[PDB]
């Protein structure tokens, strides 16, 4: 339930690969996946360049079937927000809210949907009300007002995380929620749940203890609105290598992916990288589904001890 | 407010309403036309395009730099209309 | 998307229990609901007669956990007026203004919030000018001066609808509306509203092609101020089983409420009915959701042509 | 026109203002007295009281009969005063 011989970050194309790998040589794996909606190839409509898959294919049919063959051979697949990693010993302890799990291999997996903070205050209030994961801090907003902010599949899912412990959740999106053809009426039909429809949150601000209150805004108008909250959760997408939450533990290279050597194994013992938290050009799903069977290969030796890298041919 | 959106695309130009607080990517979709697109935040260049005249605020961007901007491209998938405006489509590859 | 095995009209305790009971039959399941805010359980501040529900409990927060926990089990929750039914053939055709929705089995579960044309000129312009559906009518009113009555979420948001399209929404409240308490701020900004607050709608007027005027009057003043419109949508709360948009296709009981026999199910083969739609005098809210049960089950043996009803038990 | 309302409540009696366009329940509760009440739209009867003395207009009323309000009964939260009146509050249980 909680030690595995490897646990994986991420279950986009990398991670359901390395576990398709891992799963099949025996190793006990993991996947500690977000938000299976959330993964770039997971929001991709249509993919037509995935060799091997003819045809009319959407991103999340095509991961859908990635994820079913790792658990096929054995993946346990877990909803899991990681918020944070223990790497200092041989045994990695990866931090959800889902509990501690541990690993004698670790695979970061998370992809490159990241943004930079954006918003004035964001950056300023980080750990003081403004926060990126509601099944980490949801609860200690019981009976406050909070803020999410995006339209995407982990806004809806947030939101509804913290309708369970807010007063009310003032959601911010762009676009009206119409826009996802009815995929958010849950949501909408919340009794808690205010909607901010085509506005964009221009400023968040606080006190020292914390966030007070957010300033948002219709485009394109000159009023302002301020909002009273003390919860901010901010979900839009970006970019960049999803990496904040391993607080620096493993070396980055200069454009902010993490380094790996030819085997994909970052500069910490134990922990492997793939895929496009590593922000190569290449992000293509095969180029990250290679990545995650390299990192496998690599894992499978280590952890079995073998004197050289073990082919998974003819089954 | 609604301004007047001009798209220049590879099969002609065509005329589009477009609300100051809708995207121009999105209006044009509304009126009919197919044009290109990804991520739909601001993330890639697939909906890039290039201002001919007028302005709009892509403020929500986060994928073109300052000399990209300062040459005229857009991310028409998160740009609001400030006034109307003119824009040529389908602009990819000229960032590449 | 469109075509379902089920399709239930009404998301009220009736509804979401049907549809709780349907989706883990794993029956495709969609609920049309009007508005979460229109229905009885979701306009008591308290209910303490649930069983299994203790404490302080209102309304809204107890159908919002039966809604989740019918789309927990797969149903799909969908925001939707329906304005009319073609039960006609097999598959029951159900229409609104979110498209065309089909049903091998269609329930219909919409309570008796309803009130029976009640001013003077609604039941002779209805269908000319007179409407109680802004999502179904509204683009007719592009340019057009038209009247709201009614002071309640439905009223407020089917305003909101009207303002993409009218010259001026007149509303007429007998109170002023900020007594809903911020849900009714964004509507009264509108540039196109006219609020006539603490008035009375007395009569509507009109001519052989429809609707022309209203005759409006402040409460105790005995003269009369007309305003000139075309579309008049009134949304007012009552005791009747809302039946009009089925437009007779399925028998009433004299008393008004829809006919079921002891599986709940209507005079069409193919259509049942639950909940205060039938106008017993039990109308309470696990009476309601006992309806749906008892429905979900007889549909169940319809739809997979068992020998039996089929309990639902814990494995 | 203002009229001089009379609640009998069960904590005894209390004289309010009521202008002729505010319901009973309104201006009671304005004034500083706590009423029964749910929908507060005439659609059930949870505000019933029944007329001691003078008139109201409850014409907004969607939940009593004719013979309910033929016996004197009223829903406060949609009743109007029509003249200077005395009303019983809390009279739910003698509808039925
Ligand atoms: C709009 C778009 C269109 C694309 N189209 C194509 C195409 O046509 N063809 C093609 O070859 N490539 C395409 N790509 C690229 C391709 O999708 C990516 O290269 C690939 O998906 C990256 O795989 P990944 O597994 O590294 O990351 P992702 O696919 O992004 O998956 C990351 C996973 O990590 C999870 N995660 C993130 N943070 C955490 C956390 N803290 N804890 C736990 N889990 C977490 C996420 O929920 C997600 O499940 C497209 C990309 C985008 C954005
Ligand atoms: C003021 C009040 C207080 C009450 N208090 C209690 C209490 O304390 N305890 C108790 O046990 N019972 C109580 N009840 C009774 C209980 O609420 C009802 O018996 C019960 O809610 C009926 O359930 P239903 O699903 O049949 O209808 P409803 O709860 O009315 O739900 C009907 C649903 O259908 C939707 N709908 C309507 N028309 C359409 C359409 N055309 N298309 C799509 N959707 C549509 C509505 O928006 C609504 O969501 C109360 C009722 C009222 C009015
Ligand atoms: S579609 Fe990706 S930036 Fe516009
Ligand atoms: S409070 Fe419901 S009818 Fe008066």
């Amino acid at each position: 339930q909680f030690d595995f011989d490897v646990v994986i970050v991420g279950g986009g194309p990398a991670g359901c690969t390395c576990a398709l790998y891992t799963a099949r040589s025996e190793l006990k794996t993991v996947i500690l996946d977000k938000n299976p909606a959330a993964g770039a190839l997971a929001i991709t409509h249509k993919i037509a360049n995935y060799p091997g898959v003819p045809g009319e294919m959407s991103g999340d049919h095509l991961l859908e079937v990635m994820r079913d063959q790792a658990v096929e051979f054995g993946t346990v697949y877990r909803r899991a927000q990681v918020y944070g990693l223990d790497l200092s010993e041989p045994v990695k302890k990866v931090y959800t809210p889902e509990g501690i799990f541990t690993g004698r291999a670790l695979v970061l997996a998370t992809g490159a949907m990241g943004r930079i903070a954006s918003i004035p205050g964001e950056a300023e209030y980080l750990g003081r009300g403004v926060s990126y994961c509601a099944t980490c801090d949801g609860a200690f907003y019981r009976n406050r007002e909070v803020v999410v902010v995006g339209l995407n599949p982990e806004a809806v899912e947030e939101a509804q995380v913290l309708t369970k412990f807010a007063s009310t959740v003032h959601w911010i999106t762009p676009k009206d929620p119409h826009t996802l053809d009815g995929h958010a009426d849950e949501l909408l039909a919340h009794p808690s749940v205010k909607l901010w429809e085509k506005t964009r949150l221009i400023r968040i601000k606080g006190e020292e203890a914390g966030v007070t209150a957010v300033e948002v805004r219709h485009p394109g108008e000159s009023d302002s609105q301020e909002l009273l909250a003390e919860g901010v959760f901010v979900y839009l997408q970006g970019s960049k290598p999803i990496t904040d939450f391993v607080a620096g533990q493993v070396e980055m290279k200069p454009d902010g992916g993490v380094w790996v050597d030819e085997m994909m194994q970052t500069s910490v013992p134990g922990v492997w990288g793939i895929g496009d938290i590593r922000n190569t050009p290449f992000k293509q799903a095969v180029v990250a589904a290679g990545d995650g069977c390299i990192a496998a290969m690599a894992i499978d030796r280590f952890l079995n001890s073998r004197k050289a890298i073990k082919p998974d041919w003819a089954h | 407010a609604t301004y007047k959106v001009t798209l220049v695309t590879p099969s002609g130009k065509k005329e589009i309403d477009c609300p100051s607080d809708e995207y121009i990517l999105d209006a044009a979709e509304r009126q009919g036309l197919d044009l290109p697109f990804s991520c739909r935040a601001g993330a890639c260049s697939t909906c890039a395009g290039k201002m001919v005249s007028g302005t709009i605020d892509q403020g929500d961007q986060s994928f073109l730099d300052d000399d990209q901007i300062a040459a005229g491209y857009v991310l028409t998938c998160v740009a609001y209309p400030t006034s109307n405006c003119s824009i040529e489509t389908h602009k990819e590859d000229e960032l590449y």
